[PDB]
C-alpha cells in the first residue's frame, strides 16, 4: 500500500518534553519506529512511505 | 593451587592439611560457604520438582567438617559476622545446636545452663550472641553500592537471599527478650563479651527508654570491670575500648553519679546539666568562658541560642533576656573569629538601652 | 514528567478540529502523552495497515 | 566479524 | 619504597614496551595504584595544553607503538587517549596494561578516558574476556580491569575551549557542571546521562534522533552550535566512529571525529591521525599506516 | 565410589562451564583418591556414555585423559583406556578431534609393542571401517602413528587399509590422507613406498580437487626429500611437472613456494635440466599470486643453485625475466621483487649489478609505489655492501634530494641512516653544499622517529667531519633554532645538545651549549623544564667539576624547588647521580 | 565576590621555502586573563552587615509598645519578608514549575536535577543568600515561600554527597559549610524538630553516605509534613506565629528519628557527647 | 587487493 507522512513543521515543534527533545524529533522517531514495524510486516516490500511539509508548494 | 569440596568430602585430613597450611587457598571461610552452598543447594525432582535439600550422609560430613572448621577458627563470631552472610550464619548455628543436641523446637530459656554440658552451654551461649549482635547490625545503617544495569538472574538470588534474610531478621526480633533473659542466666573473657552483647542490645532497645539506658550503663559499667580484671591477657574478648567510653559518657550524662571531676568537668557536659537544671547565668558564664578560650562547636553555640529562642517563644521572658545575653556571646564568638553578624542580633539589637549596651 | 502513571489500557480520542475530518475520512486521530502509549498507538496503526473499501452505512 | 560497527 | 617500586614500574615499562605480560600480583598491584591515583581526579579532569591527542584504540599493540614513534615517548610527550582500548585487539591486555602502567607512572604526562567499550557486558561479549581467560587461565585480571574501568574518568578539557569526549552530547546534559555532578563510580547503564555520552555520534540532521547502535541519541550541526555557545566551547573532538582518511570535521568545523586505530579489525585498510596542539594552541595533524609484522 | 560419582554428576548438570572445567582439572585428583580399580570399574565407562553439547569440557576431558593414562596404570591399562579414547575421537569437533588424535599419539608413543598390536589395531581397523569421514580421518592419522612396531603382516594390511581409505571418494579423508602419507614416509621403507604409495600418489595427483593436489604434492615434497634422487626422477618428476602445470593457480602458487625445497631435494643438477623452465613458465604466468610466489623464491633458489652455471642461466633467462616482472604493474610483486633482486644482488656481484642491476634499482626506486620505496630503501643495505660507496653514490645522488624529502617516514628514516656514508664519500664540501639544509629539515620534521634519527645521523656527522666544522656550521643552527614556540623543537635541540655535549670535548661545550640550556631552564614548559633536567644528568660527567658547582648546582636545585612533581623527582635524581649533595 | 609586524618578525617556521609547521588555528587561542579576584573578605563582613542591618529596619514593624521591660525584640513583618522571599525566589530560579508547596519525590529531583545545579552554582557564587535565607528563617512563613529555593539546594547537596567518594567530609569544605547552615536554616524555621537541627552539628563528623541517607530522611519528613501557610498559629500574646509540633499526628521524625539513633549508635566512636544531645524527644 | 590467498 502507499504510506504517506504528513508531518507538521510549525515552529511549535520547536517545544520539547521533559525528555529534552523537541517534538519534531519526536515524530522523526515515532516514524523511524513505524516503518521498522511496517519492515517486520512483509508487506513492506509493497509498502511506499512519501513524505509531505506543511510549507509552500513547490517544496 | 587449589583444593576444593570433592576432595575435603572424600578425604578429611585433606582439609586437616589445608588448615594446617600457613596460607590456605581459599581462605576457611570461604571454604565454609562452599560447604554451606553444597548443603543448602534444593533438590530437583525428576518432574522439576523444587524440594528441600534432604540430609544425606554427604551433607552431615559437609556439615560436620563446616562445625569443624569453625571450632579450628574458635568460633569468633567478628570473624564469622564480617566474612559471611546472616542465613548461612543462621543454618550453621542450627545445626551447631543439633550437634550440641539440644532439642528443636524447645526455647532456650527452658533449659539451665549448669545443667547443660559445658560445649552445648557455650553453643547456645553463641548462639544467642549471634542472635543479638545480628540485630544490632541490622539495626546498623548500610550504605549501597552502585547498581548498574539489570541483570536478572543475579538480582533474582540477591532478592532471594534478601528475603530470607528478612524472615531471619523478623524472627529474631520476635525472639530478642528471651535471647536477653539466656545471656543474663548466663551472666550469673566471655562473660565480658555477654556483658558487652547485653550492652548494646540495651542501648538499641532503650532508644525508647531511659530505664534500658540505665540498664545500659550497669551494664557497660560491669563490662569495663571486667576489661580492667582481664587486662590485656584476653584472647577471645575484643572490646573498643574508645566506643565503651562514649557509651559511658553518654549514659553518665543521662544519670548522674556526682563527683564530677572523677567524671565529666567539660564544658559541654555543663552545658548540658545546666540546660537540663535551669542555672542560665552559669551557662552565661560557661560561654564568656568559651570566647576565651575557642573551645565549643559554633554550630552547637548556634543551636542552643535557638534553643532558647523557641524557649523565648514559647513564654518566658527572663530567658528572653538571658537570649539576648547569649546571643551577644554568640555574636562576639563569631566576630572573633572573623564571620557574618546575625539577623536575630540585629533585630535584638534594635533597640538598646544603656544596660544591653 | 507527568507524576501520575498511566493505567490507561486504550487510545482516549482527541478534541481537535482534525478530528472531524478524520472520523469523515475514516480515521482515528490519537492524541499521545508517554512513549509507552506512544508504542501502543503504533503498534495499533501497524495493526491498522490493512487494503479495504470506507463505506458508509445507512438503515 | 560480520559487522565492524558494533551496531548491537 | 616509592624509589624502588618506581624502579620496579620502570623495569615493568620496559617488559611491556618488549611485549611481555605480567604477573598477575603485579597486575592486582598496579590496579590498586591506580584505583588510588584515579579515585582523586574529578569527572572533566582538566588538561593543559600542549598535548597530542588520541582516538581510539582497540588493543591493536602494534599500531599503538607506531603511533608512539609518531607522536614521541610517554615521558616526553603529554598524551591523552579519548577511549576503545580493550576490545577485540589481539594483544588488547597487553594494551592496556601499557597505557594504565603509563599513567600510574606519570599521573599528569597523560590521561586516559572511558569509551563504551570498557564496560563489563561489552568486555564479555566482545572478548576481552574470552582473552584473558585464555591468557592468565582466571577472571581475576578481568574483574581487577572491569574495576578499573568503573573508576576512569568521563570527559576532558583543553584550556577550556576543547571540549574531548568518546561519543558526543546528549540532550539530558546541557552544562560542563552538569557532567561534574554526574557520579561515574558505576558500570555504564543502557539508558541515562552516561550512556549518551559514551555512545552518541554526530551527523548533518538538525535537532535529536535515535541511534542505530541502540544506545544514545544523535545530534545535530544546530544543535553542537547551540552547546558550544552554551559553555563557551570552540570545539568539540569526539572519538568513536570510524573514518577513512583518519578524522573529520564536521558541523562546520565544530566537531572533530578522529580515529587513530588503523586498518580496522584489520581488514578494513583505513588509514589512522591524531591531533597535536602545541603550546599557542595552533594544532596539527600526524596521520600514518600500519607497521608491518 | 557412588558419592564421588553423585557429586561428579552433580557438579557436570550445571549452567556455567567453568565449575565444569574445574570437575575436568579435579577428575584426575578424584580418581587418584578412590584409586585405580575404582575408577577403572566404574568412572570410565561413566566417561564413555556420557555424551557432552560443550566442546571445551571435551577438549579438557580429551587431554586430562592424556596426563591420566598414568594414573590408570600406564600400558597394561592402555587397552582399558582406549574406548573411551575412541569414543572421544568419533566426535563432530575438528578441535576435539585433533586434541583426541594428539592423546592417541601420546598413547602410541608409551604402549608396549605386542598389546600396541593386538588392541589397537583392531581399534584403529574399526576407526577406518566407520562410516564417518571424521572416523576416517583420525583413523588414518592412527595409521601414521601405528607403523613401526607392530609386524611386517600387520604393516601390509594397514598399508591396503591406507591405500582404500585414500581411493575414498569423499574428498575430506583423501586431503587427511595426503597429509598422513606425507608424514606416512618418514617411517616407510623405500620398496614399499615406490610399490605402494607412488602409484596411489599418482592417482591423488591425476584427482580433480585442488585441495587434495595441495597436500598431495606436499607429500611429493616430502617423499622427494626422503628419497634419494635416482627414483624420484623415474617416478615423481613428471607427476611434479604436471602439478606445475595443472590449471590451478592454487597448486601453481604453493609449488611456488615449496619450489625451493623441491630444487633443495632434487639438487642443483635436476635443476639445471628441468626446474628453471618450468619455474619461467610459473613466473610468466598471469595470476599475481604464482608471480609474487616465484619473485620470493629467485633468492634461495638462485643461492642454492650452483655456481657453475648460475652467472650463466641467470644472464641468459632469469634477469630478462626479471626487468619482465619489473615492467609489470602490480604492486605486491613490484614490492616483494625489489627486496629480492637486492636480496640475490651480492650473488652477481660488483660487475654484473653495475652493468645490469642498478638502472633497475634506481627504477624502482624512482616508482611511484611506497611499498616498493619502503623494501628497496630497508634493504639497500645489501648492494650498500657488495657495491663501491662511490659508485653506489655517484649512481644515487640524482635521486636523493628527492628521496630525501617525500611521504614515508619509514623511507626518510632509511635514507637518514644511510645517508652519512654518502657524506663521508662527497666530503665536508658537497654536504655544505646541499645536504646540510636537508639535516636542518629532518631535525625540523614531523615525526620523533625522524628527529630522532636525525640526531643520531648528525652524530655521525660529527664524528666523521670533526669538532671544530661542526662548532663553525651546526651549533648555530641548533643554538638559533633553540629559541622557537614550538616545545617539539625545543625537545630536538635538547636532544642535539645531549648528543654533541658528548661528542664535542667540553670546551664548547662550557662556553656554547651550557649558557643555552641553563637558559632554557627557566622555561615555562614542565616538559622541556624536566627534559632539560635530563639533559643536565646526561651531560655532568663531561665537565669539570668547577663549572658542575659553580652554575649546574644552583639550577639543579632550583629545578628541585619547584612545584612540579614530575620535574622534582628527576632533577632528585639527577643531583643523586651526579652528587653534587 | 565573582599584530602582523611581529608575526612577520617572527614567522614561517624556521624552514624559509616550505610550509609553515601547524595547519591553522582553533580560535582565539589561550583565554588569556584567568584573574582571580582576591580584593578582601574584611569589611565585606561589615557591608553585609549594613545591607542586613538596613533590611531588618525596614522589615521592622514600628509597633511602639516596647515589648517587655527593654529585652523583648520588635517582631518583624510577616508581609515584607513575604515580598522578600517571593522577589528572591524570582531573582534566582524563575522557574516554577515545582513551586507547588507540597514537596515532589526524589526521582521528580532525578528528574528535575537541571534547575538544581544552576541553584547551586548561583549559591556558592554569591554567599549573600544564605544571610538574606537567614531572615527568612526569622520569618515564619517565608520557609514555606522559600520552599522551593530549599529544595533545589538539598537536591544539589545530595547530588554532591552521592558523588563523593572520600571517606572523609570534610574534605570539602563549602559543602559541608553548606549543609549545615542549610539545616540550621530550616531548623531556625521550624520546619524540623531540634535533633533535626542538630543533624546541623553532627555534619561534622559523620561519614558523607550516613549524612546522605540522613538528609533523605529529611527529604521524606518535609515530605509528609509539607509546609503550608496554615498550622502556623497566631498568638495574640506575641505576633510571631508558632506551629504547634506533636499535633500534625505525625509529629517527632519516628522513623527518622530512628534511623538517626541508628547512625549514630553506629558512630557510637566520636559521637557520644552528641548523642548526649540528642537524648529522647 | 591484489592478494587472494586460497
Ligand atoms: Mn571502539
Ligand atoms: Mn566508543
Amino acid at each position: 500500500p502507499i504510506l504517506l507522512f504528513l508531518i507538521d513543521t510549525s515552529a511549535s515543534m520547536n517545544q520539547r518534553s521533559h525528555l529534552g527533545t523537541t517534538y519534531l524529533d519526536t515524530a522523526k522517531g515515532a516514524v523511524e519506529t513505524f516503518m521498522k514495524l511496517r519492515a517486520r510486516d512483509p508487506a513492506s516490500r509493497g509498502d511506499r512511505y512519501m513524505l509531505v511539509t506543511f510549507e509552500e508548494p513547490p517544496y | 593451587p587449589q583444593t576444593c569440596w570433592f576432595e575435603f568430602l572424600l578425604e578429611e585430613s585433606l582439609l586437616e592439611k589445608h588448615l594446617r597450611k600457613p596460607c590456605p587457598d581459599p581462605a576457611p571461610v570461604q571454604l565454609i560457604v562452599q560447604f554451606l552452598e553444597q548443603a543448602s543447594k534444593p533438590s530437583v525432582n525428576e518432574q522439576n520438582q523444587v524440594q528441600p535439600p534432604p540430609d544425606n550422609k554427604r551433607n552431615r560430613i559437609l556439615k560436620l567438617l563446616a562445625l569443624k572448621v569453625a571450632a579450628h577458627l574458635k568460633w569468633d563470631l567478628d570473624i564469622l559476622e564480617k566474612s559471611l552472610s546472616v542465613p548461612v550464619l543462621n543454618m550453621l548455628l542450627n545445626e551447631l545446636l543439633c550437634i550440641s543436641k539440644v532439642p528443636p523446637g524447645t526455647k532456650h530459656v527452658d533449659m539451665d545452663l549448669a545443667t547443660l554440658p559445658p560445649t552445648t552451654a557455650m553453643a547456645v551461649l553463641l548462639y544467642n550472641r549471634w542472635a543479638i549482635r545480628t540485630i544490632v547490625q541490622s539495626s546498623f545503617p548500610v550504605k549501597q553500592a552502585k547498581p548498574g544495569p539489570p541483570q536478572l538472574s543475579v538480582m533474582n538470588q540477591m532478592q532471594q537471599e534478601k528475603e530470607l534474610t528478612e524472615n531471619i531478621l523478623k524472627v529474631l526480633k520476635e525472639q530478642a527478650a528471651d535471647s536477653i533473659l539466656v545471656l543474663e542466666a548466663a551472666l550469673k573473657e566471655m562473660q565480658c563479651q555477654v556483658c558487652y552483647d547485653l550492652g548494646a542490645a540495651y542501648f538499641q532497645q532503650g532508644s525508647t527508654n531511659s530505664a534500658v539506658y540505665e540498664n545500659a550503663r550497669e551494664k557497660f559499667f560491669r563490662t569495663k570491670e571486667l576489661i580492667a580484671e582481664i587486662g590485656s591477657l584476653s584472647l577471645h574478648c575484643t572490646i573498643d575500648e574508645k566506643r565503651l567510653a562514649g557509651y559511658c559518657q553518654a549514659c553518665d550524662v543521662l544519670v548522674p553519679s556526682s563527683d564530677s571531676t572523677s567524671q565529666q568537668l567539660t564544658p559541654y557536659s555543663q552545658v548540658h546539666i545546666c540546660l537540663r537544671s535551669g542555672n542560665y547565668q552559669e551557662v552565661i558564664q560557661i560561654f564568656i568562658e568559651d570566647n576565651l578560650t575557642l573551645s565549643l562547636p559554633v554550630q552547637f553555640r548556634q543551636s542552643v541560642l535557638r534553643e532558647l529562642f523557641k524557649k523565648a517563644q514559647q513564654g518566658n521572658e527572663a530567658l528572653d533576656e538571658i537570649c539576648f545575653k547569649v546571643c551577644a556571646c554568640n555574636t562576639v564568638r563569631d566576630i572573633l573569629e572573623g564571620r557574618t553578624i546575625s539577623v536575630q542580633f540585629n533585630q535584638l539589637f534594635l533597640r538598646p538601652n544603656k544596660e544591653k549596651i | 514528567m507527568s507524576v501520575e502513571s498511566e493505567q490507561l489500557t486504550g487510545v482516549p480520542l482527541d478534541d481537535s478540529a482534525i478530528t472531524p475530518m478524520c472520523e469523515v475520512t475514516g480515521g482515528r486521530s490519537y492524541s499521545v502523552c508517554s512513549p509507552r502509549m506512544l508504542n501502543q498507538c503504533l503498534e495499533s496503526l501497524v495493526q491498522k495497515v490493512q487494503s479495504g473499501v470506507v463505506i458508509n452505512f445507512e438503515k | 566479524s560480520p559487522k565492524y560497527s558494533p551496531t548491537s | 619504597d616509592e624509589k624502588v617500586f618506581t624502579k620496579e614500574l620502570d623495569q615493568w615499562i620496559e617488559q611491556l614496551n618488549e611485549c611481555k605480560q605480567l604477573s598477575e600480583s603485579q597486575v592486582k598491584s598496579l590496579c590498586e595504584k591506580a584505583k588510588e591515583i584515579l579515585t582523586k581526579e574529578s569527572n572533566v579532569q582538566e588538561v593543559r595544553c600542549p598535548v597530542t591527542v588520541c582516538g581510539d584504540v582497540h588493543g591493536q599493540f602494534h599500531d599503538l607503538m607506531e603511533l608512539f614513534r609518531i607522536g614521541g615517548k610517554s615521558p616526553d610527550t603529554n598524551y591523552l587517549f579519548m577511549g576503545d582500548y580493550v576490545d577485540r585487539g589481539y594483544y588488547s591486555v597487553e594494551t592496556v596494561t601499557l597505557l594504565v602502567a603509563l599513567k600510574v607512572r606519570y599521573r599528569e604526562r597523560i590521561t586516559i578516558l572511558r569509551g563504551n567499550h570498557e564496560s563489563r557486558q561489552i568486555t564479555q561479549v566482545y572478548g576481552f574476556y574470552d582473552e584473558c581467560l585464555r591468557k592468565y587461565g582466571n577472571a581475576n585480571v578481568w574483574k581487577y580491569f572491569t574495576d578499573l574501568f568503573d573508576y576512569l574518568p568521563l570527559t576532558a578539557l583543553v584550556d577550556g575551549q576543547i571540549f574531548c569526549l568518546h561519543g558526543g552530547l546528549s540532550p539530558s546534559i546541557d552544562t560542563l557542571d552538569h557532567i561534574r555532578a554526574l557520579d561515574r563510580l558505576q558500570e555504564v547503564p543502557h539508558e541515562g546521562p552516561m550512556c549518551d555520552l559514551l555512545w552518541s555520534d554526530p551527523d548533518d540532521r538538525g535537532g535529536w534522533g535515535i541511534s542505530p547502535r541502540g544506545a544514545g541519541y544523535t545530534f545535530g550541526q544546530d544543535i553542537s552550535e547551540t552547546f558550544n555557545h552554551a559553555n563557551g566551547l570552540t570545539l568539540v573532538s569526539r572519538a568513536h566512529q570510524l573514518v577513512m582518511e583518519g578524522y573529520n570535521w564536521c558541523h562546520d568545523r565544530n566537531v572533530v571525529t578522529i580515529f587513530s586505530a588503523p586498518n580496522y579489525c584489520y581488514r578494513c585498510g583505513n588509514q589512522a591521525a591524531i591531533m597535536e596542539l602545541d603550546d599557542t594552541l595552533k594544532y596539527s595533524f600526524l596521520q600514518f599506516d600500519p607497521a608491518p609484522r | 565410589s557412588l558419592y564421588p560419582i553423585a557429586v561428579l554428576i552433580d557438579e557436570l548438570r550445571n549452567e556455567d562451564v567453568q565449575l565444569r572445567l574445574n570437575s575436568i582439572k579435579k577428575l584426575s585428583t578424584i580418581a587418584l583418591a578412590l584409586g585405580v580399580e575404582r575408577t577403572r570399574s566404574e568412572l570410565l565407562p561413566f566417561l564413555t556414555d556420557t555424551i557432552y553439547d560443550e566442546d571445551e569440557v571435551l577438549l579438557a576431558l580429551a587431554e586430562q585423559l592424556g596426563t591420566f593414562t598414568t594414573l590408570v596404570g600406564g600400558p597394561e591399562y592402555v587397552h582399558c583406556l582406549l574406548p573411551p579414547l575412541e569414543s572421544l575421537a568419533t566426535v563432530e569437533e575438528t578441535v576435539v578431534r585433533d586434541k583426541a588424535v594428539e592423546s592417541l599419539r601420546a598413547i602410541s608413543h608409551e604402549h608396549s609393542p605386542s598389546d600396541l598390536e593386538a588392541h589397537f589395531v583392531p581399534l584403529v581397523k574399526r576407526l577406518a571401517g566407520g562410516d564417518w569421514f571424521t572416523s576416517r580421518t583420525s583413523a588414518c592419522g592412527l595409521f601414521s602413528v601405528c607403523y613401526p612396531r607392530v609386524s611386517s603382516a600387520v604393516k601390509a594390511e594397514l598399508r591396503q587399509y591406507f591405500r582404500n581409505l585414500c581411493s575414498d571418494d569423499t574428498p575430506m579423508v583423501r586431503r587427511a590422507a595426503a597429509s598422513k602419507l606425507g608424514e606416512f614416509a618418514k617411517v616407510l621403507e623405500l620398496d614399499n613406498v615406490k610399490s605402494e604409495i607412488i602409484p596411489m600418489f599418482s592417482n591423488l595427483a591425476s584427482d580433480e580437487q585442488d585441495s587434495v593436489r595441495l597436500l598431495a604434492v606436499e607429500a611429493c615434497v616430502n617423499i622427494a626429500q626422503l628419497l634419494p634422487q635416482e627414483d624420484l626422477e623415474a617416478l615423481v618428476m613428471p607427476t611434479l611437472r604436471q602439478a606445475a602445470e595443472d590449471k590451478s593457480w592454487r597448486v601453481r602458487y604453493m609449488v611456488a613456494d615449496k619450489f625451493t625445497e623441491l630444487q633443495k631435494a632434487v639438487g642443483p643438477e635436476i635443476t639445471k635440466t628441468d626446474l628453471v623452465p618450468a619455474f619461467q613458465n610459473l613466473m610468466k604466468d598471469c595470476e599475481a599470486e604464482v608471480r609474487a610466489a616465484a619473485s620470493h623464491k629467485v633468492k634461495e633458489f638462485c643461492e642454492n643453485l650452483s655456481a657453475d652455471c648460475r652467472e650463466n642461466v641467470i644472464m641468459s633467462q632469469i634477469l630478462p625475466c626479471i626487468k619482465e616482472l619489473v615492467s609489470d604493474a602490480n604492486q605486491h610483486v613490484k614490492s616483494a621483487l625489489a627486496s629480492v633482486i637486492m636480496g640475490l644482488s651480492p650473488i652477481l656481484g660488483k660487475d654484473n649489478t653495475i652493468e645490469h642491476l642498478l638502472p633497475l634499482f634506481l627504477a624502482q626506486l624512482k616508482d611511484e609505489c611506497p611499498e616498493v620505496r619502503l623494501n628497496i630503501i630497508s634493504n639497500l643495505d645489501c648492494v650498500n655492501e657488495v657495491i663501491g660507496i662511490r659508485q653506489l653514490s655517484q649512481s644515487l645522488l640524482p635521486a636523493i634530494v628527492e628521496l630525501a624529502e617525500d611521504a614515508k617516514w619509514r623511507v626518510r628514516l632509511a635514507i637518514i641512516e644511510y645517508m652519512p656514508l654518502l657524506a663521508g664519500q662527497l666530503g665536508v664540501e658537497f654536504f655544505d653544499e646541499k645536504l646540510n639544509s636537508l639535516c636542518m629539515a629532518w631535525l625540523v620534521d614531523h615525526v620523533y622517529a625522524i628527529r630522532e634519527a636525525a640526531t643520531s645521523n648528525l652524530k655521525k656527522l660529527v664524528e666523521k667531519f670533526g669538532k671544530e666544522w661542526a662548532h663553525a656550521t651546526i651549533i648555530p643552527k641548533v643554538l638559533a633554532m633553540s629559541g622557537d614556540p614550538n616545545y617539539l623543537h625545543r625537545m630536538t635541540t635538547l636532544f642535539c645538545i645531549n648528543v654533541l655535549s658528548e661528542v664535542c670535548g667540553q670546551d664548547i661545550t662550557t662556553k656554547h651549549m651550557l649558557p643555552t640550556v641553563l637558559r632554557m631552564a627557566g622555561d615555562p614548559v614542565a616538559n622541556v623544564r624536566f627534559n632539560v633536567a635530563k639533559s643536565l644528568q646526561k651531560i655532568g660527567p663531561i665537565l669539570d667539576n668547577s663549572t658542575l658547582q659553580s652554575e649546574v648546582k644552583p639550577i639543579l636545585e632550583k629545578l628541585t624547588q619547584d612545584q612540579d612533581v614530575d620535574v622534582k623527582y628527576f632533577a632528585q635524581e639527577a643531583l643523586t647521580v651526579l652528587s653534587l649533595a | 565576590g565573582q599584530t602582523n609586524r611581529r608575526h612577520t618578525a617572527a614567522v614561517p617556521g624556521p624552514g624559509g621555502i616550505w610550509s609553515v609547521f601547524h595547519a591553522g588555528v582553533i580560535g582565539r587561542g589561550l583565554k588569556p586573563p584567568k584573574f582571580v579576584q582576591s580584593r578582601n573578605q574584611q569589611e565585606v563582613i561589615y557591608n553585609t552587615q549594613s545591607l542586613l542591618s538596613l533590611l531588618v529596619h525596614c522589615c521592622s514593624a514600628p509597633g511602639g509598645t516596647e515589648c517587655g521591660e527593654c529585652w523583648g525584640a520588635p517582631i518583624l513583618s510577616p508581609e515584607a519578608a513575604k515580598a522578600v522571599a517571593v522577589t528572591l525566589v524570582e531573582s534566582v530560579c524563575p522557574d516554577a514549575a515545582g513551586a507547588e508547596l507540597a514537596w515532589p519525590p526524589e526521582e521528580h529531583a532525578r528528574a528535575t536535577v537541571e534547575r538544581d545545579l544552576r541553584i547551586g552554582r548561583r549559591f556558592r557564587e554569591q554567599p549573600l543568600l544564605f544571610e538574606l535565607l537567614k531572615l527568612v528563617a526569622a520569618a515564619p512563613p517565608a520557609l514555606c515561600y522559600c520552599s522551593v529555593l530549599l529544595r533545589g539546594l538539598l537536591a544539589a547537596l545530595l547530588g554532591h554527597w552521592e558523588a563523593s567518594r572520600h571517606p572523609d567530609t570534610t574534605h570539602s569544605p563549602w559543602h559541608l559549610e553548606a549543609s549545615c547552615t542549610l539545616v540550621a536554616v530550616m531548623a531556625e524555621g521550624s520546619l524540623l524538630p531540634p535533633a533535626l537541627g542538630n543533624m546541623h552539628e553532627v555534619f561534622s563528623q559523620l561519614a558523607p553516605f550516613e549524612v546522605r541517607l540522613l538528609l533523605l530522611s529529611v527529604w521524606g519528613f518535609l515530605r509528609e509534613h509539607g509546609p503550608l501557610p496554615q498550622k502556623f498559629i497566631f498568638q495574640s500574646e506575641r505576633g510571631r506565629f508558632i506551629r504547634d509540633f506533636s499535633r500534625e499526628g505525625g509529629g517527632e521524625g519516628g522513623p527518622h528519628l530512628a534511623v538517626l539513633h541508628s547512625v549514630l549508635h553506629r558512630n557510637i566512636d566520636r559521637l557520644g557527647l552528641f548523642s548526649g544531645r540528642f537524648q529522647a524527644p | 587487493y591484489l592478494k587472494q590467498v586460497p
